[PDB]
């Protein structure tokens, strides 16, 4: 069976590189607070060093024609390519949005990636286009399908850069191919689900699992 | 069927651009009508 | 190949500016077809060198 | 198995290696060629049927 | 409206030969659910142009029309529809909207209900026909009840 | 041949730029469009040059 990303949907963009001719994968991330530059968590050593997939993980608020958002600027619902989508960071609640300015010296022409607080302006909205013509504009986006983000206020695709010694993203003439990986679609109410945060408490005795306050001998 | 997605694609995006005006003028009304001629005789194609 | 490159710059130059003023019409499409091929800028203006 | 309907992926059965696309050559406007050279690959891609 | 009657028709020869649960049948359940909005934007239609029908035959709001020539006046229609309650509010003004009044804000009752009582009938009566079939068909459908 | 080519390229650019009355206007295209010329060239080249 075909699953479709729907908005009210949790995913993460993942995109791939070659190191040392080894594939691998990385998640787009970023803290929100105190730092609104988004970078790339690695997501292939999972089994030995687990990921920091918290701040991983978007919201698709909107997912709007290109026609319709034109329209409300001036004044659960399927994704289709050539849609415009908006991104909400799960644990900051701002939005993905492409940044005017630019720390990259490689590239002239690039612009950082990061969070801006409120959804106004075209900034905070991405164009999704299939990566292959397997695809086709109006068709409903597939899990696991490739696709390019082009920044609606810049024109800019949402690039994997490794021109420095690491690897950075930023928007960029040059495209790159992101997967929407899900992670979350819809909860059963009152039912547990991977990812939550919660207190574990030692059946009803009101007493819970922690650890000793900070500054404790024990390290913690 | 490819044809009849590609032609209500393009009459969405005409609809978009008219939505906000209070009226519409008689071009806009002129490809409007040839517009749903063609998808009229495409959906008699299907049923055929 | 800037001697070419040139002409064909003239070209576009033609068909975007009309009587003094901007075809808004033909100017957007050609600055969206240059950014989509950035080789055209030369490389000069090339991203990463 | 049918003509032309089915979509078919093509493994390799001794290593269950995928037969796919290697990754885009550099400078391919350069080259103006099109050509992809086959690989066999671990993962592969979406569209390698 | 003519565009949309032959849409309809083309779903209706879809629907020819089905089966209980077929599987065309419960693919058209899944795309109406889909669409569910804009299906009750259009029942919302039809329903609204053929009650105001029935009130402008109905006496009751004749009771707020006074006027002689048989015009009615937009708040005379706003308070007979109010005292009929069929229609909230938002509809009584989308209704107002498409009275047609005239440069006195006279409402020429006579033909606001009669203008697509034709083109809207032929419509209603094969969607009817359509959601009649795939009922039948798809007996234990909660989204189609 | 190089001068003339950039001089070109940048002759070009610059009548792409939106109207003065469209940006009054404040047309999100045109506001879009001198965005991406104004990132294309920087202010500082063109003093310098």
């Amino acid at each position: 069976e075909v699953q479709f990303l729907r908005t009210d949907d949790e995913v993460v963009l993942q995109c791939s590189a070659t190191v040392l001719k080894e594939q691998l994968k990385l998640c787009l991330a970023a803290e929100g607070f105190g730092n609104r530059l988004c970078f790339l968590e690695p997501t292939s050593n999972a089994q030995n060093v687990p990921p920091d997939l918290a701040i991983c993980c978007f919201i698709l608020e909107q997912s709007l024609s290109v026609r319709a958002l034109q329209e409300m600027l001036a004044n659960h619902r399927t994704l289709l390519y050539g849609h415009a989508i908006l991104l909400r960071h799960a644990h900051s609640r701002m939005y993905l949005s492409c940044l005017t300015t630019s720390r990259s010296m490689t590239d002239k022409l690039a612009f950082d990636v990061g969070l801006q607080e409120d959804a106004t302006g075209e900034a905070c909205w991405w164009t999704m286009h299939p990566a292959s013509k397997q695809r086709s504009e109006g068709e409903k986006v597939r899990v696991g399908d490739d696709l390019i983000l082009v920044s609606v206020s810049s024109e800019r695709y949402l690039h994997l850069s490794t021109a420095s010694g690491e690897l950075q993203v930023d928007a960029s003439f040059m495209q790159t191919l992101w997967n929407m990986n899900p992670i979350c679609s819809g909860c059963e109410e009152g039912f547990v689900t991977g990812g939550h945060v919660l207190r574990l408490f030692h059946g009803h005795m009101d007493e819970c699992l922690t650890i000793s306050p900070s500054d404790s001998d024990d390290q913690r | 069927v490819d044809y009849l997605l590609r032609l209500q694609e393009s009459i969405s995006d005409f609809y978009w651009y008219y939505s906000g005006k209070d009226v519409i003028e008689e071009q806009g009304k002129r490809n409007f009508s040839k517009a749903m001629s063609v998808a009229k005789q495409v959906f008699n194609s299907l049923t055929e | 190949n800037p001697c070419g490159g040139e002409r064909y710059l003239d070209f576009l130059r033609f068909a975007v500016f009309v009587n003094g003023e901007s075809v808004e019409e033909n100017a957007n499409v050609v600055v969206r077809l240059l950014i989509r091929k950035p080789e055209c800028f030369g490389p000069a203006l090339r991203g990463e060198g | 198995i049918k003509y032309g309907e089915s979509l078919c992926f093509v493994q390799h059965v001794a290593s269950g290696l995928w037969l796919t696309y290697a990754a885009p050559d550099p400078k391919a406007l350069r080259l103006g060629v099109l050509k992809k050279k086959a690989m066999l690959h671990q993962e592969g891609h979406m569209d390698d049927a | 409206l003519d565009l949309q009657k032959d849409m309809v028709v083309m779903l209706l020869s879809l629907l020819e030969g089905n089966v209980v649960n077929g599987m065309i049948a419960r693919q058209m359940v899944d795309m109406l659910v889909e669409s569910s909005s804009n299906v009750e934007m259009i029942l919302k239609f039809f329903d609204m142009f053929l009650k105001l029908k029935d009130i402008v035959g109905s006496e009751a709001f004749q009771d707020y029309v006074t006027d002689p020539r048989g015009l009615i006046s937009k708040k005379d229609f706003q308070k007979a529809m109010d005292s009929q309650k069929q229609f909230t509010g938002p509809e009584i003004q989308f209704l107002l909207s498409c009275s047609e009044a005239d440069e006195n804000e006279m409402i020429n009752c006579e033909e606001f209900a009669n203008r697509f009582q034709e083109p809207a009938r032929d419509i209603g009566f094969n969607v009817a026909v359509l959601l009649t079939n795939l009922s039948e068909h798809v007996p234990h459908d909660p989204r189609l009840r | 041949a190089i001068m003339s080519f950039y001089a070109a390229l940048i002759d070009l650019l610059g009548r792409c730029a939106p109207e003065t009355h469209l940006i009054q206007a404040g047309k999100g295209e045109a506001l879009r469009i001198r965005a991406i010329l104004r990132s294309l060239v920087p202010l500082d080249d063109l003093v310098g040059i």
